[PDB]
C-alpha cells in the first residue's frame, strides 16, 4: 500500500506592484505654488 | 507696455499649466496601470485560491471516507 | 457509520474591477497640447 | 485690436482648461470607485478565507481526533 | 498517545483601506464651473 | 479700464487654478497612499496564505503517512 503527496499550487508569484506619483504631486504643487509669479500687477 | 505684461504673464501661466496637466496625466496613467495590475493580482489569487481549496476539499473527503472505511 | 461531506465556502464570486481612464488621461494630454494655439502673440 | 486677442486667447485657454478640470475630475471619480471596489473585494475575501480557514481547521482537529481514537 | 492541534496562521488583521476624495473631486467640479464667471467680457 | 479688467479675470482664473491644481494633488496623494496600503496588504495576505498552505500541506501528508500506516 501507498499514499500519495499532495502538493497545493503554489500562489507565491502574486505580487502586487506599488505606485510611485510622488514627483508629479510635487510638481502640481510646485506649479501651484510657482503660478502666484504669473499674477498681472498693472 | 501693460499688454506685453498681460502677455507675458498670460504665456507663463499657461505654460506651467500644461506641465501640470502633462503631469496630471502621466500620474493618472501610472495609478492606472498600478490599479489594474492589483486587479489582475487579486483575480489571479481568488482563481489560485479556488483551484487550491478544491484540492483541499477533494483530499479532505477522501481521508474522511478512508477514516470511515476504518471506523 | 457514516461520514459527512466538507463543503468549503466558495469564493469565485470574489472579483476586482479593473479601471479604464484611457479618455481622460488622452483629453488632459491633448489639452496640454492644445494650450499652445491660445498663447498670445501680440 | 490687441486686447481683443487677449481676450479670446484667454478665453479659448480657459475653456480647455475647464475641459481638463472635468476630465481629471471624472478620472478622479472612476479610480476612487476602482479603489473602493476593489477595497472592498479584498475585505470580503479575507472574510471568506477566515470562515474557510476556520472550517478547514475544525476539520482537521477532527480528523486528528480520530486518528488518535484509532492509534 | 496524543494528537495536537494544528493552530493556523490568522490573517484577519489584513484590512485594505479606503479612499474618500469626494472633497477634490467636487471641489474641481466645482472650480470648472466657477472658471465661466472669470470668461473676460470686452 | 479693459486692461484692468483683463488682469482681474485673468487673476481670479489663475486663483481658481491654483486651487484646482492643490486639489489634484491631494487627490493624487490620497489615492496613492491607498493604493499602496492595498498594495501591501495583498502581499501580506499572499505571504500569509502561502504559510498557511504550507502547513496545511504538512498536516495533510502527515494524516495521509498515518493512514497509510494504518491501512
Amino acid at each position: 500500500h501507498t499514499s500519495p503527496d499532495v502538493d497545493l499550487g503554489d500562489i507565491s508569484g502574486i505580487n502586487a506592484s506599488v505606485v510611485n506619483i510622488q514627483k508629479e504631486i510635487d510638481r502640481l504643487n510646485e506649479v501651484a505654488k510657482n503660478l502666484n509669479e504669473s499674477l498681472i500687477d498693472l | 507696455e501693460n499688454q506685453k505684461l498681460i502677455a507675458n504673464q498670460f504665456n507663463s501661466a499657461i505654460g506651467k499649466i500644461q506641465d501640470s496637466l502633462s503631469s496630471t496625466a502621466s500620474a493618472l496613467g501610472k495609478l492606472q496601470d498600478v490599479v489594474n495590475q492589483n486587479a489582475q493580482a487579486l483575480n489571479t489569487l481568488v482563481k489560485q485560491l479556488s483551484s487550491n481549496f478544491g484540492a483541499i476539499s477533494s483530499v479532505l473527503n477522501d481521508i474522511l471516507s478512508r477514516l470511515d472505511k476504518v471506523e
